[PDB]
């Protein structure tokens, strides 16, 4: 059964921790070396710490100090506590055994870690109207934290339709927007309303879109 | 320490064409190097290690070369599970690897100019305070593309976020929405808002725009 | 009788950390004046003994180690260190009296096209007691079934090679070192300076 399962990720403030928990099976963490890798959204692969076959342990510069790697033999769990977290510590991480030469072959599933100090909020869906082809689409601005659904006419418009990925703002808030490209000669007839979808929030919201003048 | 470097940051390619995907280091890591594939939201997959050597479970397709400084994977007949991103890893310093940024493959198709649309702010969303306007570039290849701001014709710089969508599995095509916010403030004491998208498949630039008494 | 530390430094020849070479020096006269009068090395601390008041001391014995390691790794061969080379391949005691000396040999250990005659232990199930010398090559289990000589999934050649190439950074060049320890037991102390 070669896999690794993590588990432990979340949603935490500044200041705060998290334990981080790689379950192996396949292999033996304890004679293996075994690092922690995070990715920040569209970033890339960045090592964090490992931990050899003899329990020497090493970090990179901006965790050397607040992170900590280890693990529990009997349960074949790596773990990875991380104490005074930071805002540019958000990142998926991911458990892997270095195979040296041979390659880091067995990856873990990933689990997130946000790490920001803000409430929770739902988001605002201010409406985009259209002005031989007409678009038109909702701005769902200033929602926390990730994610949020978008559909149209409940279902029965998919054609045309693109919801963006979502940009983090200044505010450390989330706002994406979704269009659709509908014949212009329909603004007079068709309905069309947008659906936000916000669980953390339990948040349903509908938006008719349409002209002004 | 080493630093790792990728020839192409991004590359288009047809379903059965021949890929080459380049990989570089700071010093002479003599084939102590591995390379990874990763699809948006799942974890890295070894496909060559130490070089050369093909990873067991990874198709006859893959082949890695290189020995030195200069390195490279070859896909031999792209097919349409290998639209991804591949990374290029180090294994000379291990345990303290460095990696590549990535080059991502994507679908090559016909140049496509997109349609530019420009929202101006709701009223709705003028009643809390600040404004945001809206610029769509939709449909287009290749994903390039620029967009710039202009207030009453002076250019904006630090209130601009753009985002692209994933290549459309129906078009192959991107589509692009740059968000300009402001204040009701700011928004309020300007006339003109425009948008401004040079792009691969226009003549010049195509500028969208619109005044607020409108 | 001058004690044979020529026939350590001016080796043509060294060895590969994971079998680090011992000279073991006896009944003898030495002048730590001329190791440490010429400046040809890049590293020489010493712990735990002063090189200018050691020609007055004396030792039952006088331990040279010698091996090549990568220039950055030199860092390792001090007291309660920690890393690959410390960990599995030469680990020196917390309470060491000794020198430690290095000269970077981008000369002769780093041949046109890369040597590998280099190799360095990289996989260990756990470290090194100070002084322990583990020269085993079989094939390292990394798994909970056996690997039995051959390599594979969970099954790791545990001698890696150094790829000394002459035109890499200083960090990535062979450095020689030879690490002198002083012992003292209830026994004549037979290694005297002038
Ligand atoms: C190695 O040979 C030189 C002469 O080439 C000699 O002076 C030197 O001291 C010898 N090494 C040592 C440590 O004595």
């Amino acid at each position: 059964e070669v896999q690794l399962v993590e588990s432990g990720g979340g949603l935490i403030q500044p200041g705060g921790s998290l334990r981080l928990s790689c379950a192996a099976s396949g292999l033996i963490v304890s004679s293996n070396y075994m690092s922690w890798v995070r990715q920040a959204p569209g970033k890339g692969l960045e090592w964090v710490s490992v931990l050899y076959a003899g329990g020497s342990t090493d970090y990179a510069g901006s965790v050397k100090g607040r992170f900590t790697i280890s693990r529990d033999n009997s349960k074949n769990t790596l773990y990875l506590q991380m104490n005074s977290l930071r805002a540019e510590d958000t990142a998926v991480y991911y458990c892997a055994r270095d195979a040296a030469v041979y390659g880091i072959d067995v990856w873990g599933q990933g689990t997130t870690v946000t790490v920001s100090s803000a409430s929770t909020k739902g988001p605002s869906v201010f409406p985009l109207a259209p002005s031989g082809t007409a678009a038109l689409g909702c701005l769902v601005k200033d929602y926390f934290p990730e994610p949020v659904t978008v559909s149209w006419n409940s279902g029965a418009l998919t054609s045309g339709v693109h919801t963006f990925p979502a940009v983090l703002q200044s505010s450390g808030l989330y706002s994406l927007s979704s269009v659709v490209t509908v014949p212009s000669s329909s603004l007079g007839t068709q309905t069309y309303i947008c659906n936000v979808n916000h669980k953390p929030s339990n948040t349903k919201v509908d938006k008719k879109v349409e002209p002004k003048s | 320490d080493i630093q790792m470097t990728q020839s192409p940051s991004s590359l288009s390619a047809s379903v059965g064409d021949r890929v080459t995907i380049t990989c570089r280091a700071s010093q002479s890591i003599s084939s102590y190097l591995n390379w990874y594939q990763q699809k948006p939201g799942k974890a890295p997959k070894l496909l060559i290690y130490a070089a050369s050597s093909l990873q067991s479970g990874v198709p006859s397709r893959f082949s890695g070369s290189g020995s030195g400084t200069d390195f490279t994977l070859t896909i031999s007949s792209l097919q349409p599970e290998d639209f991804a991103t591949y990374y290029c890893q180090q294994s000379y310093t291990t345990p303290l690897f460095t990696f590549g940024p990535g080059t991502k493959v994507d679908i090559k198709r016909t140049v496509a100019a997109p349609s530019v649309f420009i929202f101006p702010p709701s009223d709705e969303q003028l009643k809390s305070g600040t404004a945001s306007v809206v610029c769509l570039l939709n449909n287009f290849y290749p994903r390039e593309a620029k967009v710039q701001w202009k207030v009453d014709n002076a250019l904006q710089s630090g209130n601009s976020q753009e985002s692209v969508t994933e290549q459309d599995s129906k078009d192959s095509t991107y589509s692009l929405s740059s968000t300009l916010t402001l204040s009701k403030a700011d928004y309020e004491k300007h006339k003109v808002y425009a948008c401004e998208v040079t792009h691969q498949g226009l003549s010049s630039p195509v500028t969208k725009s619109f005044n607020r008494g409108e | 009788n001058l004690c044979p530390f020529g026939e350590v430094f001016n080796a043509t020849r060294f060895a590969s950390v994971y079998a680090w070479n011992r000279k073991r020096i006896s009944n003898c006269v030495a002048d730590y004046s001329v190791l440490y009068n010429s400046a040809s090395f890049s590293t020489f601390k010493c712990y735990g003994v002063s090189p200018t008041k050691l020609n007055d001391l004396c030792f039952t014995n006088v331990y040279a180690d010698s091996f090549v390691i990568r220039g950055d790794e030199v860092r390792q061969i001090a007291p309660g260190q920690t890393g690959k080379i410390a960990d599995y391949n030469y680990k020196l005691p917390d309470d060491f009296t000794g020198c430690v000396i290095a000269w970077n040999s981008n000369n002769l250990d780093s041949k046109v096209g890369g040597n590998y005659n280099y190799l360095y232990r990289l996989f260990r199930k756990s470290n090194l007691k100070p002084f322990e010398r583990d020269i085993s090559t079989e094939i390292y289990q990394a798994g909970s079934t056996p690997c039995n000589g051959v390599e594979g999934f969970n099954c790791y050649f545990p001698l890696q090679s150094y790829g000394f190439q002459p035109t890499n950074g200083v960090g990535y060049q062979p450095y020689r070192v030879v690490v002198l320890s002083f012992e003292l037991l209830h026994a004549p102390a037979t290694v005297c300076g002038p």
